[PDB]
């Protein structure tokens, strides 16, 4: 293959949309659409500019390009590629054509994602658009003209290259610099233990680890949400730690969890570090000063050691927040990465059944537990788990899902605390057992025979991998084998964590497939109502694969899947043959298609009762006392989804729900240009904005291709009986999220909006979506928010679940118990039978209204006066609300009013001073007394 | 042990009058001792190349240890803020235990100044821009001079926690398989939960007569990790290496044989050590078929000689050990532990079943490296006579008892 010398020329984006363009007339030997190497070289490595190998795709010029460009052989779009080339105009370069592409497929093409949510199915679709496309380093790609991406690494044959080619077998890896990161600080006895250099390990954690990781996050300009929680195991026995057997955990223990920083963006790193340092200084007083009922506090309690700590309980506490795939969407962040900071060296004594359950749970969800150890690297292979079997047999195992990093000439890698700290006095560790006394043999009758017999005998004598002994090393290939199979296709993990890879090159063997598997079969077909829309079998098929990727399935391509398919073409992206293989730890799905439209889905389905119940004590950010947790961290798990009904509803309903987000619009300040629109009432222009928003939603209705060719004030029951069986308070509508047609699929979502409105009642917008792209939902919400803010409203995003249920779902979330000081039903200063008969919660409602809390549940039966219209229902279902929820007018915080007068209070972390103000107002005699006095004054007058 | 601090002072770079001392404990200590700050002000606040480095220099009879810190940010005047927590020590000492403390103090104050602008706002003067220092310096000075430790809270979440640790010599690399370890301490009571599992396995087999190969085979451990664990125990000054006891060994008195005489507790410990607890059966065996006095023990320790093996020495003096009930292994071990005798190693330099390929390979490698008989015997797991027979089969050899 000859090398073709050529000139250089640039052009603007107004003339062409391609990257590198050639002339097909000038190069008749090069077919269009072929991988063509570009290199400026004279068969020499001329410093750095002489070695510039850049790939592209052979594409011809345009009519305007042919009419304009005459002296330029190659027309390359200006910008990033021009800067990478660093060549002046009309420079002599060379062109080489490679007819083979599969040998030139890059092994790894990285892709960094910022400030947006991209699902794993969206990554799969983006890689489907990158088939047969050449990329180079630091190239800013795009996806639906809103999702940017920088290619920060291209790898081939173990070598990093500036430019590469993306093929079918290209293991493209998507990493996110906008990600949810959880830090679990393992507070033990070794946090205050000194290292050999002279530093306590928490001093390392707060002065060398966290400042450096925040500096590295700012340097790459990542936009994360950190979540830092302490993690304490307290030993309740008086037995010494030297008497503890290796392998057995502590029998009597109490486990604590202090959430320091909640889901907080990393641009507030000063506040994050301040809260972390203050709470770490206060944790000793919080835990080691127990309260005795005699009226005083006794200094009692001991932190457990790292080896005997509650490590699997900490990991299950971390995995609580990923049990449900269909939770609330963090529309600006992508990856959930958990980092465990420990003062140990990767050695943990664990329970066997809990280890099995922890492995089975970690193999079924998208987290990478990156353990970081503040001690030096030990002499054994890390991470090391020691457990005792049912026959009291010691075992050693290295878990695949845990990766250990160490934060930092001979270095002491073995810890002897009593000799480093000189904890044993010199007179009391003097040697007691000495050399033996030269025992005989009872076969020796001579001293020479004894010497001869002494001189003759003087020199005589799938979630873990079982290490035979920590004191014998492992081979190089065994240490290469230690990596998880679901993450087999991957400082970079700390700063820019990676999502679950779209593909896996592993499969159960033929004997294992017939050993512990059961077979379930589907046959799902297009329905005639959805083919009125532009919906064939192909996009429904990739929507099903989109749902599988959302739950956590990876598309199997490799050798074992091919060798098990022929024992009856494997596919990775999307003709009529679409044989994919999708696998999680629970079940494996074989999906095949045809020209008829029937999708054949075969489910190969594959411990929780042999683990004791475990309810720890959890302190959130806004609490002052340790309270019992509302969820078992061990026994909550990723449930096997009822996939038959999922395929049934994507084809076209108890205990089933999709992705969902409740939306609250709220009255706020009016812009001054709005007041120049007939002079109208602010209430009139706000109801005009509400009507405009409702009309904008009903103008967003998804249409077929065939067709494209009440306001009041006061309580709700007063208005119900004023205009006076099921009364629907909401309307049904199926909208088109994307009207510009950026994506190639159908983006349909279901909208429920409130039929009736009060200025004192929150207005509710519902979005029920299954397979829609979340960025389109986010920009639709942004358009609605701009429309509301133009008319003086404020659309804000709110949890769908009730506030009382969030400690039983998300343990890291802030949640506090509010016990008001002045009880109207007990204190005789404010007590009346008639007032409490007319309004049972009058004082609490006035307290919430005086602090700026708008009401959420208008259909509540705790603030009612009469009952009529026996069945009330929303269009999205029945209101399953236990208490009376209240929303702040700024929407940062959510309140809830119980039946006993105690309030709940929790921030709106999805949207995200006033919280502490309201907590101090509720817990002050003077402020609450003044508010209740004002309430009584308003009641009398 | 640890040198007391002479003067602690906090120097800051003023944007108007340059580098200056802000606070200094003891008050006017530098001027009273003839220390002029303007002589070395360009090392306390140097150029940013020298900054964030442990700078220590000598000024007269004093050694000045500092960690200069420079933070570049547009919030400060002149686009940077520079300070230095400077420690002054006498010259004739070792400032090595204090250097990590000063480095971590500077790094922690760098973190705090980058986070919440602590030191810059503590000046209470808005010319550095676009909690008490003096009390902290007093507390650091007196706590490190009185306790070698400090816990000084400076905020609601920040405290100065400094502990001065001694510096220990690194263990040698000369430890090998044939060396037997002697534990100088009771290793069973030092074992807590933070020990390495390998070391915890090694501990019940360091009895003073087991070789490192024997300890590795007994504990089912790889010899390299046993070597590293013995090295770590050497680093904490608790295990001293020795030799395998054989009756083919050659022991000779050292230059410290007079320490058996000029020591108030060596001979009495020898009497209580080398004697059997009862009338042992070895003290009834023939050669072929009160406690011992200190003079007897000294006469037995002198009678060892170079080139005379322990078999010949014991068969020349066996009525003495039989009548005095003396354990010869315990006698030799006490002599070696007090360094009053030494072992002359045997070196098989060159000019029976069929030996294996790997066995003959390691034998040839041991011969070409001039290794001792002990190392070859350990490597082949054979006594001395089999090794001698195999070497005589392989060639002609001479033995040096050095």
């Amino acid at each position: 293959i000859k090398a073709y010398q050529a000139e250089l020329g640039y052009h603007e984006s107004r003339f062409s949309e391609n990257l590198v363009m050639l002339n097909l007339v000038e190069f008749p030997d090069i077919k269009p659409g072929d991988l063509v190497e570009l290199k400026t070289y004279h068969k020499n490595p001329s410093a750095s500019n002489g070695d510039k190998k850049i790939y592209f795709i052979a594409k011809d010029f345009d009519g305007e390009t042919k009419r304009r460009a005459k002296t330029s052989n190659v027309s390359i779009l200006s910008g990033q590629l021009q800067t990478l080339l660093d060549l002046p105009s009309r420079s002599r370069i060379w062109i080489k054509l490679k007819p083979n592409k599969f040998d030139l497929q890059a092994d790894v093409v990285e892709f960094n994602i910022k400030d947006c949510l991209l699902n794993r199915g969206d990554m799969w679709v983006l890689s489907s658009k990158l088939v047969d496309t050449c990329v180079f380093m630091d190239q800013r790609l795009a996806f639906l003209d809103s999702i940017r991406g920088t290619i920060k690494g291209i790898y081939r044959n173990g070598k990093k290259i500036v430019s590469g080619y993306i093929g079918e077998q290209t293991r493209i890896i998507f990493r996110s610099e906008s990600a949810r990161l959880i830090f679990l600080i393992q507070i033990t006895d070794e946090m205050w233990n000194f290292e050999e250099t002279g530093e306590q390990l928490f001093q390392k954690m707060v002065n060398s680890f966290f400042p450096k990781i925040f500096k590295k996050w700012k340097d790459v300009d990542t936009h994360h949400t950190i979540t830092i929680a302490f993690a304490i195991s307290m030993d309740l026995s008086d037995t010494s730690f030297k008497d503890l057997t290796p392998g057995e955990s502590l029998k009597n223990s109490q486990d604590y969890f202090r959430i320091v920083v909640d889901q907080v963006s990393i641009i507030h790193w000063v506040d994050i570090m301040e809260t972390l340092r203050e709470e770490f200084m206060e944790i000793r007083k919080d835990l080691l000063n127990k309260q005795t009922d005699k009226g005083y506090s006794v200094a009692n309690g001991r932190f457990s050691p790292v080896i005997k700590s509650n490590f699997l309980e900490l990991v299950n506490f971390a995995t609580t927040i990923l049990t449900d795939p269909f939770k609330q969407l963090d529309l600006r962040h992508t990856t959930t990465h958990v980092m465990i900071i420990s003062p140990g060296s990767g050695l943990f004594d664990v329970d066997y059944s809990l280890l099995r359950l922890t492995g089975k749970k970690l193999l079924s969800l998208e987290m990478t537990m990156d353990l970081i150890c503040l001690s030096k690297a030990p002499l054994h292979i890390v991470p090391l788990f020691r457990y005792r079997d049912f026959e009291n047999k010691l075992h050693h195992c290295v878990p695949l899902w845990l990766s250990v990093f160490f934060w930092n000439e001979w270095t002491p890698r073995c810890k002897i605390y009593d000799l480093q700290m000189m904890g044993i006095t010199e007179n009391e560790l003097i040697r007691e057992v000495d050399v033996e006394y030269l025992q005989l043999n009872k076969k020796v009758k001579s001293l020479s025979e004894f010497m001869n017999d002494y001189d003759k005998n003087a020199f005589e004598v799938e979630t873990w991998v079982d290490i035979k002994s920590p004191s014998i090393p492992v081979s190089s290939e065994f240490a290469n084998e230690l990596l998880p199979i679901r993450w087999k296709d991957v400082w970079r993990s700390f700063t820019t964590p990676a999502e679950l890879p779209i593909t896996i090159s592993d499969f159960p063997s033929k004997d294992d497939f017939d050993r512990n598997f059961i077979f379930r079969n589907h046959s799902v077909t297009l329905n005639t109502d959805q083919e009125q829309y532009n919906q064939t079998y192909k996009d429904l098929l990739r929507d099903m694969i989109y749902m599988r990727l959302l739950t956590g399935f990876q598309i199997c391509v490799g050798r074992q899947v091919e060798k098990i398919e022929l024992s009856r073409v494997v596919n990775k992206y999307l003709n009529d043959a679409f044989k994919l293989y999708l696998m999680i730890d629970s079940e494996i799905h074989r999906i095949t298609c045809s020209s008829s439209g029937i999708i054949d889905v075969e489910r190969y389905l594959r411990l929780f009762d042999q683990v004791p119940s475990y309810i720890p004590l959890v302190k959130t950010r806004y609490e002052s006392s340790f309270r019992d947790a509302m969820i078992d961290p061990l026994h909550v798990k990723r449930e096997s989804l009822n996939w038959n009904q999922i395929d049934q509803v994507l084809a076209g309903d108890r205990k089933w729900h999709g992705f969902r987000a409740k939306y609250v619009v709220l009255p706020t300040d009016i812009p001054p240009n709005t007041y120049s629109m007939e002079t109208l009432n602010p209430e009139e222009i706000r109801v005009e904005g509400l009507r405009r928003l409702i009309g904008s939603i009903t103008r967003s209705r998804l249409r077929t291709e065939k067709e494209k060719k009440m306001f009041y004030t006061g309580p709700l029951y007063n208005f119900i009986n004023e205009q006076q069986p099921i009364l629907m308070l909401s309307n049904s509508l199926v909208i088109d999220v994307d009207p510009a047609g950026k994506s190639s699929k159908q983006e349909s979502c279901t909208v429920h909006y409130d039929r009736v409105h009060n200025p004192d009642h929150c207005f509710h917008i519902r979005l029920e979506w299954l397979t829609t792209t979340p960025k389109l939902i986010d920009d639709l919400v942004g358009n609605w928010s701009r429309l509301c803010e133009r008319y003086g409203l404020k659309m804000i995003e709110i949890p769908w679940e009730e506030l009382c249920t969030i400690p039983s779902v998300n343990p890291f979330h802030s949640f506090v118990e509010i016990k008001l000081a002045i009880n109207p039903w007990e204190d005789p200063e404010f007590k009346d039978r008639e007032l409490f008969a007319k309004s049972k919660f009058y004082y609490h409602v006035y307290l919430l209204k005086a602090s700026g809390f708008l009401l959420d549940n208008r259909a509540s039966k705790f603030l009612q006066n009469q009952d009529i219209e026996f069945d009330i229902m929303y269009s999205w279902g029945k209101p399953q609300f236990k208490y009376v929820q209240y929303i702040h007018h700024t929407g940062a915080y959510v309140a809830e009013l119980r039946e006993n007068g105690c309030l709940f209070l929790a921030p709106n972390n999805i949207y995200i001073k006033v919280i502490l103000n309201f907590k101090s107002t509720c817990l002050d005699y003077q402020k609450l007394r003044s508010i209740f006095l004002d309430a009584k004054e308003m009641w009398i007058t | 042990g640890f040198v007391p601090i002479h003067t602690i002072f906090y120097s800051v770079f003023h944007p108007t009058e340059g580098s200056k001392i802000k606070y200094e404990f003891p008050p006017n200590n530098l001027k009273n001792h003839g220390i002029n700050f303007n002589t070395f002000k360009n090392y306390i606040i140097p150029k940013p190349i020298l900054c964030h480095k442990l700078i220590t220099f000598k000024y007269g009879t004093y050694r000045i240890v500092c960690y200069p810190v420079t933070i570049n940010s547009p919030i400060y005047a002149r686009n940077f803020f520079s300070f230095n927590f400077v420690f002054v020590f006498p010259y004739d000492c070792e400032t090595s235990p204090y250097e990590p403390a000063i480095t971590r103090l500077g790094k922690m104050f760098k973190v705090l100044e980058e986070q919440n602008q602590l030191l810059s706002k503590s000046e209470r003067d808005p010319v550095f821009f676009d909690f008490s220092i003096q009390d902290l310096l007093m507390r650091i000075f007196q706590d490190l001079n009185n306790y070698s430790e400090c816990l000084i809270p400076i905020d609601e979440g920040n405290a100065v926690d400094i502990k001065i640790f001694p510096l220990l010599r690194p263990p040698t690399t000369c430890v090998s398989l044939e060396d037997v370890p002697l534990s100088s301490v009771n290793l069973k009571k030092i074992i807590d939960v933070n020990w390495d599992p390998t070391m915890m396995s090694i501990v019940p087999y360091i009895d003073g007569l087991n070789s490192i190969a024997k300890i590795s085979k007994l504990s089912n451990s790889d010899p390299g990790l046993v070597i590293e664990c013995i090295r770590h125990l050497i680093y904490y000054k608790c295990v001293t290496l020795s030799d395998i006891f054989q009756f083919s060994n050659i022991y000779a008195p050292s230059s410290l044989i007079r320490n058996f005489l000029t020591d108030p507790l060596m001979a009495s410990d020898c009497q209580s050590y080398v004697t059997f607890p009862e009338v042992s059966k070895i003290s009834n065996l023939p050669l072929n078929k009160f406690l011992p006095t200190r003079s007897c023990l000294f006469d037995l320790y002198r009678s060892l000689s170079q080139g005379q093996t322990l078999k010949t020495w014991y068969e020349s003096k066996y009525m003495i050990l039989k009548e005095n009930n003396i354990d010869i292994r315990r006698f030799i071990t006490f002599g070696l532990e007090k360094r009053i005798i030494y072992r002359c190693y045997s070196f098989p330099v060159m000019i029976m079943p069929k030996l294996s390929d790997e066995e003959e390979g390691i034998l040839e490698e041991s011969i070409r490296n001039a290794e001792t008989f002990d190392k070859i015997c350990v490597l082949l797991s054979k006594p001395k006579l089999e090794v001698e027979s195999y070497l005589n089969e392989l060639g002609e050899f001479k033995v040096i008892n050095s």
